[PDB]
Formats: structure tokens, C-alpha cells, sequence
């Protein structure tokens, strides 16, 4: 039941290991490091920057030194050591206002800030987000079930060269007295790219279907 | 014959990051933060990460962000040259001709290369 | 019913397969029939697709393939030890494999397919031996002597 | 605006090259004939509300004078009892089948159907309608004119 | 010379020559359709507005009440029994704080001519006709108009022999306006419910214009 | 050869008008304003005006708005059966599986002759 | 040849993926339509003589039992005068429309213009056939046999 | 199962018989009428032309009156009494000679001599053979395996109006002194369509592909 | 609406079609041996004469039989019969491509009266 | 004239063709058959075999333009900056279906002549790109372009 | 200008200003395909059919035949080499009563143009590229070509380094003909094999020509 | 990076290609005479042994030289070299449906060593 996409696999992998481009250490050391991915880091940015108005500002206006506060190094964190190759090392956090609100995207591929918020969607990833949020961000997100009053700037910020970004969505009502990690429960991957806005009680994203795969991880 | 020189990117990024290793090889900026620039219409065959979309367009630059090789040079092993990037922030209605005056305020931001930049 | 409704959907897209349209093949036309903004469609840079109309879709997420973490695995490999750069990959994988590809073939595919190209492209490998190892790669199958994580060898 | 109009054309033209699976059909044996394609080739044309589209900024089009004229001829016919609206819009809008149905423009299907009533009803014969046409056509061309459409 | 303006002639002298219909049946019909426009529709609203006990006529039964603006579905079309296309149905759909209605002909272009005109060239379209029904939200934003997300928006697909005009909520300031006024604001878009009426907007919003070859 | 009978509808008709000259024709409905129904999924060979986009769903009758023959049958010239026709309001979310719950009170209202309407 | 057949699978799939220049229809205004898509557009579907076409590998195809009973019920509905095998030409290969006209079967089209004869004559109501075709279905779903396309 | 082919077939048949348009017994008459037609008598009809020069001047002259001879009245064998509706009654004979050889179509349909032929071959239905035909004649026949000298009149009879069509090719080379019976058995449906030509020894079609049915007759 | 469905029947009965048109289509326009070239008549919703033969020329053959054309037979309207001719038409005529190598290849097939005009 | 309509009828019915038109938006791995996999992954050149219909073959004049890049692809080659089958590999593999069969034949020799330039690093593309800026100014600005347009 | 003969002038001049080639090997190639043409073939053909011993010669080792007409493959082009798309291995593929060739090069362009010349628009057709292989009978026919059904009709395909050029059977009619005289039937077609060499015939059969926006 | 690119011309000059190779690929794995099928092997990226052929038998009539497979002078890999051989196919074997009315006819086209497989 092996597809042409395994075989293919096998092939590429073993000749690459073969002739000395890469080990099989640092082939398993990359895939261990994609494991402890997630969006956890990305949200706990947030909550931090909810509770500390110093820390909001580092955010803004430096988001790999404020990255550094979750744990997350974007140059030291990855094997590499020079940041990981395909998500650089320039973090930016955009912050929503009562006037303001992000969504990310990446038009040209699929660029996300996954050193500190994990793998990207599948949707994410689609041509159909890529051709569609840039023009009409406001029916997109219709869709996704978020909508902002008209006067409200909505900027989409397509991530088309070495920047990546997340977004801190404003903080909630209803959340006082709430601990970081309250906070940070509520701020979900979607909230992070900007599809969905954070609401108490509400700590995953919001239910969609689930294609399988043939031989998932 | 050809040998390829598959330690230098990490000689120079290691302990250091990308675009961080880049860092002052652009020399002086060419625009500055809150100045309004159109986007130049240069040729993309084979390769290009100014989207179609942006060009023509005027916007304001909100920030210069790093230095780095373009991608157009990057992309083909050609590191030699570096130059300013820029984060740059259109309105949407100057993009789309159907966007709706409701949503007047709606913007998009983008980074764009220093040589795809011209004085509005 | 839930049938019913599953029905339903099932037309309202396969309807859509029978859109009517003015299908013109093209077969290697004469220069006097390309115009200049067929020029530049043609010449265009596949990856670049902001702004281009399309429907509404229900998004949905995905599970990760085996296949698909080993391949995105070996593409950052490739770049962490030096073969390529992030961007060098991007431009063969998302713009040389050309529009037919780019868009029948599936995401992750087009990322395995650039990382067996820069095998060759670079000369780190030659096309015969890629051959040679896809071959090898189906008789492990056949033999049953199993492919890594993906078939285990014949059991009793 | 000059750059800004082809960067339009080209979103606009690279939409023809959208790759695709196109499989022509060629009268296929009914064993080819799923279910699914069965419902789906003798469904009623007219019935799309929900079908997948894409955003398109509308635009309003003046009424051409043919127009105006199809549509007082189709209500005049209705109204003097060769047709029912019912049955026009099942003439104009099922009948036609799905090529004319979004190949042709909307008043050209009323246009069309109006002269289909006409033959199938018998109140003409397909004979007098293409003579009729044979007539226009040489009146057209011999420069005495078309009502007002063409001054002679 | 098109060939539809061939076709056209082609059937209509074959009508007459038949004597399926009058050449005079012809202009009659004309005529009538030059007579419509969107001004009775409007007219009913800003009267339902200064009028509570008209308004409830409006909601309740709308053939009745159409007859206040000058327009009587049965006797007003030349037939004496209603246009045979637009049949004599009329539902006022009444928009509250709580209820916002838009219309569309999903099987084609079903509309209110005796008291609204004619259909918009997009209203007809198959684009139009596929999305209302299932992104209204997402239409609506396209032609400019967002509601709160509790507010129950109610699309009416006019698939039979009812034929809907929408009645939106008088907007703020317009205090003291008089009927004309108020009149005045609520445009065919309103009426259609792609759009509200907003005080110093008397106009569709603007939109590309196609032009046609030989236009009325 | 047949002969068309040019003149029935207008006699009928005639300042009464349509649907008003078939009222009382279909009897008593079958259903009331309130009550909850399922749309059948009838074969619609040739024509119908029932949209495939209501099979099957479930809806509210919020008003019996005239009596009429079916559209299936008028439109092939067959008048002789008349019956009830509905205004049913569906839930947006009840039609489209993708509805977003964030416009839960969204509605869709459109009408339905009886035949194609069975106790929900 | 397993490698023979794949390769013969493999000449046929490719012709999926010939590029083209495909433009959707979405019933276009008067003026985007010129007098060649005019004419294109109101040919009648079954007139294909002299178009180009490739080489295929005729095969003959056994007879579907019911393709035998739709034959017999056509002649027979013109043997009994319901129609001329005129009358069916024009509504089998033609005004069905170019879609179905290539999309469906052969046989499917004779069968499809039987019923569309008995209701555009009247002898049967829409709603009769519609009705009909449910009893049909409900007759295969009960388990009581269907003719000898099913025993009950 | 059932198809929705035979779901619409069992319903119109019923619904016409119920109306009275047709009998159940006249549907029954009308199939065992098609089970007795095939290619045999046209076969015959050839035989006794090559055989009797008077025979075949009437043949090219008067079809229908020529096939009285071998058995089929092209007006009164069908239960109709006045031919069959869709076939007619206006069967001509084409004679090939030195120097003209005929194949049939019908362009417009699969318009074909049932009474003395029988059914139309699967790919005589085709919209590619109608298609091309017509037009590249040679090419087609070609593929038939039929190639004749480039100066004889290859002529293509298109079937558009209501005469019908049989080809009666020129005896083949090898057939000196045969019987009527041995002479017919090597006229195969295909030479009575022109796709094929006569040859001792032959006494069956080319064979090709067999698309079968579900549920077949 | 009552459509006479013993018409036909009570027409043919014993006869036949064509056979029943006989002598109803009167004296024929042209002759065997004549010249005629096809006219480009509306197709609009129905027509038997092939838009490959429009504008070319044949020579006619025979005079087949006389029968209503078949662009209102389709219709239910027999009331007027014409003739019909086969008509022999050159490949070369049909199509600009065909090779001078099969110079003497035909194309014969039959048209109503209505399509013919003196070549 | 009739017969010209005719037989532009005859090809214009062709853009009509029905057919089961599934448009592809990078689907799923799971949608991707071995057989659709050996199609996508095919080498475009390898057309031999594959059903076509008839064509009128045609001459053609030779475009100076199309003289000069043949003659620039060989001096390439002769002066070894590649090897025929090199450029045939990337001119008529490389290019992809959609260039394959869309863009002229030697629209792909030309692309494919910038390209080599490029892959091997003889020229930046940035120096490509601003040469063609070059070449659309001095066509712009009236200063002639070499045989293809006087000063 | 066309973007075509932008980018063609972007790349010649970039490809000299780097040193890739010379403005001279420019133009010592483009002369050299200038001198290119099909008689040099066609009077290998014509000697071949009044030498017997030089036909045996242009069967086994056309490279060195070729040498009789002027053409030396590795020599006559100006890399001294070979042209390095035809490179340097010709064979002459001999007709006979029982055997006629085709060549076509399905994978692209693939001709001899060192002695032929240039190759026709149709040849680097995918239409030819496609059919020729599978339908050669049908192809043929279309070029106004037949032979008997017994002789056995090879298709050559020239998908390597291998270049050919077809050495038709010498035609009736042509009995004390001189060298000269039956060199001149022995057209450009006749060589590719999509045509035989017939008395009175000396150019290729008339087709379409498609004119070129710039041509020279 | 740096390419030789004198490497060709210096090997190649008043000797030619193949010509150059002449020698290089050591003894032919086959004869003229013997019957080989041509092995499916992987085309990915590139191949000059088109898929029409694969997996038919056919007869070898000439070894016509020697030089590195396309396969690797396409990326430029010239190290190894092999003999090239023209096959002769017979069009049935090729075609499902050529017609047996033209059972001579055949298709010869090279085919490198490693494609060849004793049938
Ligand atoms: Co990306
Ligand atoms: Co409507
Ligand atoms: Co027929
Ligand atoms: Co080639």
C-alpha cells in the first residue's frame, strides 16, 4: 500500500544520507525538534503582554528579543542555530486596538512564525486563502465567523519575505483577575494567525472537518 | 567539476541568525519610516516575491525592517549584493478598484525589496 | 434525511464539472498568436496568485502524512547543512515546477519532488543514480523486505 | 493606472490557464453513468442557488432596444393566451439545455424561446420562421432599412 | 445589424401577421413598461414610516396596499388580470432592529415590476442567483452593507407567484422629514435589500455601467 | 392538428387575477402556519421549482399564501389540480453545513407547494 | 502486458492535462456575442460532419435489456401516432442540447425523449411521470422485483 | 442494482401502456420483429445480384422491390404495415465496381437499413465516426484495414433524409463457381457498410473490442 | 390540445413512407444531370441538410422520392411535400485539404427541393 | 463567402465541446493516483503515441528573431556553456506542460537561452531583469533596437 | 517589437558581454544556416541511384557519403566538431519495392540539417510529433502519399544522435535521365519520406504558409 | 562555482560526437540479431527512451555508436558511456490497434544499453 510519495521519499532521503548532504542524526534531530512545536509559546507571548504593559511594548517593537520570554530563541532554539532556514529570524507582533485588527497570510506559499506557534494549517496553505484573504479579507473572515465593525482597520499582512508574524488580538471582556495562563488557555493557533478573535470559555479552535491521511503521523 | 560551498551560509549565520548576518551591508537607507512610494513594475521572469498585485500601487512605509540580499538574487545563489527591505502598508482600496467605501479604513502591509521602490 | 442532504451537496458540486465554457486547447501556437498579455501570463511566476477570484470553500485541516514530516525534515536538512537556501528551494519548488504541477500536484509533493531535483541539479547525485534508487525503492516492496516506517517486512 | 489596468488583465487572464483534470465526453456507454453524473445531466439548468462562485463586482447594462421589443413580445404573447409565463420560463430557462443556458445572454434566451413557442405551438411553421429570417436578412442587406433599428 | 435584432423582428411581424397579438398590443406593453420605475415602491415605504395603521396594511397584504401608490397589480398592467410574468402576489417584507431581508430569483430573475421596475443587470446574473442564498453576509459586504452578527438576516428567494419588496427601518435623522423626503432615500438597492437607506443618499450606489450596442 | 385554446386564461383571470382566480380550488390545507415540515425529494425530471438546495431539510410554514396548480403542472399547460402553497422560513444552518454559528439567527424564506411538504 | 497497459493508461491520461485557454460562460451580454458564437450557439447538436476528431479503436457493445425495451417503446409510441421518428429526431438529437446531446448515453437520449414526448403532448401531466418514477424506485427498495431487470 | 436507466424505462413503458398509446402486447410484437432482422438477407441479396445480372440491375434501380426477392418487404414485414417508423421505406442498393467503392454513414444519427440489416454496429453510432467519415474517408477505412487504389471513387453515402443504404461490393477474386449460399456467407454486416470487402474464407465481421452491458439482452 | 394520433397510420396503411407523398409535391424544380448548389438556409432549431454541404456545389443523381421536409415533419406540419434529390458532391469541393491524390472520391446524399438554387 | 463560415462553424463548435471540466487546487495526497502521479511527473517532450485529430500542415516564415536565437543557442553550446542535450532537457522538459504546449516553438528555445545564463550563474537575474528594462526604454525612448526597429 | 524580440536582444547581448560568445560567432553561425539547404541531399540521393557502389556506401556509413556532396558533418560546421544539436552520425534509410521510410522526431525537432537544411514549421508540430508514429498510413495519406498494404512502411524516429534523411526508390519515368536531372525531383518532403520523387515535380508540394510578424 | 567550458570543444575538435566516445563504453551487452524489450524504467525529470516503447520486444539491427546516455549529458554527467542501439519494433506490437492488413510495418528508433533487457 506504499505510494509513489514513499518511494519517493525513501529514495531521496537514503541518496541525500549516501552522499554525505545530511546524517540520519540530523534528519531524526529535525523531525524531534518540529515535535516540540506548538502554539503554546505564541499564546503565553500574548497573555504575558495582556499582563505587563513593558512587555506589550518590547512585543511591538521587537518581537524576537520578546520571544526570548517564552522561551522561544528564534537564532538558538532551532538545531541550526541561525534560526531555522525557512522561517528566519524576524518575528513580528502585530497588536489589534478597538480600531485595529490583523489576519496573516503568506499569497506567494505558506510562510508561518512556526518557531514559535507551531505547523501551519492545511487552509492555511491552500491557494484558495492565498488568492482570497488579500482581496476580500472581510468575506474570508465572514466565513471563519469573525466580523469587526466597518469603521475597524482591518489589515491583512501578507508575509512574502523574511518577516513572519502572529497576532495579539486585544484582551476580552470578561477575563478579570484572569492568571497568564488563563489568559493565554483562550488564545488559540487561529487567534495567533488571525481568523478568530480570543472569547472565554472557547480554548481550541473552532471545529472544521479533518482530512485523514493515508499513513499519519 | 563544479564544487558547491555548502558551509558558508552557517559560517556566517551561526550564533547570528538570517537576515541578522546582513546587518549594515546595505550601506544607507534610500527611504526612510513615513515615506509614501509606488511600486516599480521591474520584470519577474523566472523569479520574483513582489506580488502582481502591489504593482503600481502607492503605499507608506511604516518601517525598515533588515537588510538582506533580494530574494531574486538570493534564490540563485547570488548573495554579493544586500540592500534595505521595507515594510510597507497600502490602503485597500488602492489596490482593488471594488473595494467597498464601507470598509475605508482596511489596509494591507507587505515587505518589499529597496529596489522596487520609487518616491510617490 | 442525512442521505438526502449528502445528496444534495454531492450535486451542487458535481454540476460544476459541466460549467459551460469556450475551451480553446493550445498546441505549440505560432509567435503571431501570442500577444503580449499572453506573454506575460505565460512568463508569469506561479506562485504569485494574491488577488486572483475563487469561490468560497469550507476549509478544513489535515493530518500530517509520514511521508510528508520526512520530506519537510529533509528539505530543512538540506538548507541547515548547506545544499540550499530556503529561498533557492521556494523558487524551484514553488515557481521551475510550473503552473500544471504547481497546482494538480499536492503541496508536500512539490517539496519532495525540488528536493530529489536539487539532488541532480547540483550534480550531489546523477539522474541515473535517482533512477536506479526509485527502482530499488519498488523491489523493497515487492520483495517484501518492507520500506521503512511505511511497510514492515513479510511477516509469517 | 496604466500598470494598475494590466496588473487587472493579468488576474483576469491567468484565470484561462487555471489547470484541470478536462475529460471531453463522447456519447459514453451508459455503463460510464454513475449515479451521481445521472442526476447531475438531467438536472433543470435553472436551479443553481448554492453552486460554488466566485466575488465579481456587478455592473448595471442599459436595455438594448431588441430587448425591450423581446420582452413586450413575450408578455403580449402571454397575455393573448399562446403561453403561460410558466411555461415560458420551463421553455427558457430548463429547456435550452445547459450550454445556451450560460453560453447565450439572459435576453437572448427569452428572445430565442419566444420564437420556439411560436413553431411548436404551430402557430408558424418552422418553415415561415427561416423564410422570415431569409427576408430580414435581405432587408438588412439591401439598405432599405429595419424598423428602428437601421434607417433605411 | 445583430442577429438578435434579426430574430426579434423576425417574431414579432410573425405575431401580428398570425394575429397571435396586436401591433398595438405591442406598444400597449411598451408603454406600460416605460410607466415603471422604482418611485410607487418607495413611495409605499415612506408612507408605511408616517402611517403605522398603512404599514401593517403593507405587511399583512401588500396587493391592497400597493394600491395607495398608484399601483393595482391586477388593474394596472394592460392584461386587466395582472402582468402574465409578475402574477399579482406582493409581500412587503418588513425589516426591525432584529430582521434584515434581501431578494433574489435563485431559478432567474423573479421581480416586482408593477410597482419597482425593472431587475438590475446583476440581479439576473447566475452569480447573483448561486451565492445570495448561501454567503449573504459575505454579498452583502461586497455591495457595502454589514449588520450586527445577532441580527437575523433573511434572504426571500422568489421561486413562485409571490413577488417581495424589502421595507427597511427608517434610519436616523430624518426627524420632521416629510413623505417626499423619506421617499427620496429609499432607492431600488433598498428595495432589493442590497442596501439602507441613509439620509443624503439618493442615488444606487454608483457601478460600472455596461453600455449596450443600440440602447432604449 | 391541435387547436390551443387562447382564451381560457384571460376569461378566467379578467379582473380577479393570478393567483386570486384559483382561490378556493385546492380545499382544505393540509398543513397550517406553525407547523414544522421536511422538504421531499421528488424527482424533478424536466422541471420543477422547488430548488435542490431544500431537499430534505427542515422547515417552518409562516404562511399559506395562495392556492395555485403546481408550477410542474402549469408549466405543460395541465391547470385542472390546484393546491396550497407555503411560505417556509429555513434556519441558514439547517441548508449550508458550513454556516458559521456566529450568524446562527440567519434565515432563508421561500415557497413550497403542499406536494412537496410532509409533517416534520 | 501489465507494462503495455500502463502504458496505453498513461497516452490516455496526459490528454487530461492538455493545456488550454478555458473560459468559463457565464451567461454573457448581448454584445459578447459575435455572429460566429451566435451561429455556434443555435446549431442544431447531432449536424457533427467534417468536425476534427481522433483515431479511436471502434468496439462493438452488447445490448443493454433495457436499451432493447426503450428502442421497442419508441417505435411503438410512432407505430401508435404519438410522434413520427421526425418528430423524435428533433427532440432526441437535437433539443436536448449540446451538453446531454454528448454527455449521455446513446440510448439514454432515446429513453429521456420517450418521456419528454408523453408530457409535452399531454398524455401524461409532469406530475404523473414525476410520481411514477418514485413507485419505480419504491417498487426496487420494497424488494418486489422490477420486470427482468430485478427479480422480486 | 438497477440503473436509473431502467428505473425511467420501467416507468415510461408502464405510463404508455396505462394510457393506452401502446399495448403491452404491441411492445411485445415490436421486439420479437427485431430479434428476427439481421444481416442475412441483404447477404442474400448480394449473392443473387452476383449471380443474376437482371437481379442486380433491379437492385441498383429499385431497391425495395430487389429485396422482395430475398424475403423482406420493406413496407408490409414490419407489424406496422407502412414500414417502420424510424427505417422508412426507401431502401437503395450502392454497387461498388472496378473503379467505385461505397461505405454509409449517417452524419446526423445512426440512420441504418434495419429491416435488412438488422441493429447498427456500437461504433457506427459514434460521434467520431460520423465525424470523420465523411471527410477523411481514406484514413478511417484505413483503420478498418480497407485501402483501395488512389484513382478509384471512393463514395461516402451520408443517411439524412429517409433512404436507407446496403453496399453491394464487387465479388472478390477466388469464388469460381460458387453456390449462392457459400457466396452470401462471405458478405459480412461490415461489407454491406462498406468498412470491409468480401474475401474467401471471411464469414465473419473483423473482430474488435466487446464493450459489455450490465445487464445484457 | 388533442393530437390525432391515427393520422399517420390512416395515411400509410399499405403504402408506406415516403410512398404516401406520391404525386403530392407536383412537378420537380430540377432534373437528373442538373447542377445545383446548396443554399445557406436558417438551421435555427432544426434542419437535415449538413452545414458541410452549405454553398457547395453537386450534381443531382436522382429524384428520390417526394415527401414534406423534414423541417416540418419534425414539427407536425405535412401539409406541403416537395422532392428530394440525392445529390453527388466532389471530396476536393467539401474540403480545401483533400489531396489531389484521391482526386475522383465523392460524397452523395440527399437534400429537399427548398436547399437547391441553378448552379 | 458560405463555405469560409463554414468551416470556421466547423472549428469554432470545437470550443463548445462538453465535457467533465474538474479544475485542480493542490489537492490532497490522497487524491493523487499512481496513475495520475506517473502523469504529472511525465517528461512533456514524450508526446509520440498520443491521439490528435487532422491539421492542414502549414509552413512557416522564419522570424528574425527566431534566426538569432537558434543561432545564439548554438554559439552557447559551441562555446560550452552547455551541450545540446542539456538545453533540450531544460527547453523542452524543464519548461513544464502548461509553457510546453502554450508558448511558441521557439519562444521556448529563447526563454530557455535566458535561463542557462541565469542557472549557471553567468548573469544575476537581476542583471536580466534590468537588460530587459533596458531593452524597453531603448525601444521607448526612440533609439532604435537593432534590426527589429530604426533609431 | 514583441517581447519576444525584447528578450532576444536582452539575451544576445548579455551573452557576449559576459564573454559567453562573440558578436563574430554570431554571425559566422547565422551565415553558415544560411548556406544550409536541401540539395546536397538530393544529389546524394541521384548519385546514389546511377552508383551502386556509392548507395552501399550511403547505407552503412552516411557520414562518410556525405562527404561525396560537400557536406562533412564534423568539418563543414563552423565548431569544427559538428553542430552540436545535429551532431554527427547521418544515415541514409534506402527505400525498396518492399520498404518506404518516414522520419519525424517525436521527442522535438530532431533533423539533418547539416545536408537537409532547415526542418518545416509541420515537422516540429506535436500534431506530426503525435500521430506519425501510430498512424503513419493515415498521416501519409494526408500528404497525398499511399503504398500497397504488403510494403512494409517504416517510421523512423530520431530520438538520439542519429539523423536521417530518406533515399526514396528512383521513379518510372525517368529511363537516360542524367544526375542533375534527377536530383531536381528530389524535393525537401521526398527526404523526410512524407513524399516520392515524381518527373516534373522539382519543389515541395504547395501548402499554407504562415507569415511571420518580422520575417527575413 | 566555475564550468569548463572548454572541456566539449577540446575532446570533440576534428573528431566529432559521437565520434569522441568511440571506444568508451568496452564490449556491447548485445548483437545485431537479438530480440530485447525495452525495461519501464523511471523517466523522472528526463528521458530520451519514450514511454510508447516500454516494455515492447523488438530486434536490434545496429550497434550505431557509443556516448553517455541522455539521461546524464542532460545534467551534465558525461563520466560513463554505453552503446547505443536501433531497434526495430513491429508497429503491432506497438499499437493495440494497427490493422493486420498492414502487418510489415514497423518503427525503428536508438535505445542505450540500459533500457535493453535479452527477451
Ligand atoms: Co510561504
Ligand atoms: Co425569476
Ligand atoms: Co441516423
Ligand atoms: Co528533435
Amino acid at each position: 500500500e506504499v505510494s509513489d510519495f514513499e518511494i519517493l521519499e525513501m529514495a531521496v532521503r537514503e541518496l541525500a544520507i549516501e552522499k554525505g548532504l545530511f546524517s540520519a542524526e540530523d534528519h531524526r534531530v529535525w523531525k524531534d525538534y518540529v515535535h516540540t512545536l506548538g502554539p503554546l509559546p505564541a499564546a503565553r507571548l500574548v497573555a504575558k503582554a495582556w499582563l505587563d504593559p513593558e512587555y506589550k511594548k518590547l512585543c511591538i517593537e521587537d518581537g524576537v528579543e520578546a520571544s526570548k520570554a517564552v522561551g522561544v530563541n528564534w537564532v538558538t532554539s532551532p538545531p541550526t542555530q541561525f534560526g531555522t532556514p525557512s522561517d528566519y529570524c524576524n518575528l513580528r507582533v502585530l497588536a489589534d486596538s478597538p480600531t485595529l485588527k490583523h489576519v496573516v497570510v503568506c499569497t506567494l506559499c505558506s510562510c508561518y512564525p512556526r518557531p514559535i506557534l507551531g505547523q501551519s494549517p492545511e487552509w492555511y496553505r491552500s491557494p484558495n486563502y492565498r488568492r482570497r484573504l488579500v482581496r476580500w479579507p472581510r468575506q474570508v473572515l465572514a466565513e471563519f465567523g469573525l466580523q469587526l465593525p466597518s469603521e475597524v482597520q482591518i489589515r491583512v499582512a501578507d508575509s512574502n519575505q523574511k518577516t513572519r508574524y502572529i497576532v495579539m488580538p486585544v484582551r476580552p471582556e470578561g477575563t478579570d483577575g484572569w492568571t497568564e495562563d488563563q489568559l493565554a488557555e483562550i488564545v488559540t493557533r487561529d487567534c495567533l494567525i488571525g481568523v478568530a478573535v480570543p472569547k472565554p470559555g472557547i480554548t481550541v479552535n473552532a471545529k472544521r472537518p479533518v482530512l485523514k491521511a493515508n499513513r499519519p503521523v | 567539476k563544479p564544487v558547491w560551498d555548502r558551509t558558508h551560509h552557517a559560517k556566517m549565520a551561526t550564533g547570528i541568525g538570517d537576515p541578522q548576518c546582513f546587518k549594515g551591508m546595505a550601506g544607507k537607507s534610500k527611504f526612510n519610516v513615513g515615506d509614501r512610494v509606488r511600486i516599480k513594475d521591474l520584470p519577474d521572469l523566472f523569479y520574483t516575491r513582489t506580488m502582481t498585485y502591489t504593482r503600481g500601487a502607492t503605499g507608506t512605509i511604516v518601517r525598515l525592517v533588515y537588510e538582506s540580499p533580494a530574494a531574486e538574487d538570493e534564490a540563485f545563489g547570488n548573495e554579493e549584493n544586500v540592500e534595505w527591505f521595507y515594510s510597507i502598508v497600502f490602503a485597500q482600496k488602492d489596490l482593488w478598484p471594488e473595494y467597498s467605501d464601507t470598509f475605508a479604513n482596511d489596509t494591507l502591509e507587505t515587505e518589499i525589496p529597496e529596489r522596487y521602490l520609487e518616491k510617490a | 434525511s442525512s442521505s438526502i442532504r449528502e445528496e444534495v451537496h454531492r450535486h451542487l458540486g458535481t454540476v460544476a464539472l459541466m460549467q459551460p465554457a469556450l475551451h480553446q486547447q493550445t498546441h505549440a501556437p505560432a509567435p503571431t498568436e501570442i500577444t503580449h498579455t499572453l506573454f506575460r501570463a505565460y512568463t508569469r511566476v506561479p506562485h504569485d496568485v494574491g488577488g486572483e477570484a475563487d469561490v468560497p470553500i469550507e476549509y478544513h485541516e489535515k493530518e500530517e502524512e509520514i511521508w510528508e514530516l520526512n520530506t519537510f525534515a529533509t528539505c530543512e536538512c538540506l538548507a541547515w547543512r548547506g545544499v540550499w537556501t530556503a529561498e533557492e528551494r521556494r523558487r524551484k519548488q514553488n515557481c521551475d515546477v510550473g503552473q500544471t504541477v504547481y497546482l494538480g500536484m499536492p503541496y508536500y509533493g512539490r517539496w519532495l519532488l525540488t528536493a530529489a531535483r536539487i539532488l541532480v541539479d547540483k550534480q550531489f547525485v546523477t539522474l541515473t543514480e535517482l533512477h536506479n534508487k526509485i527502482v530499488e525503492m519498488r523491489e523493497r516492496v515487492a520483495s517484501g523486505q518492507g520500506l521503512g516506517e511505511y511497510l514492515p517486512p513479510k511477516a509469517k
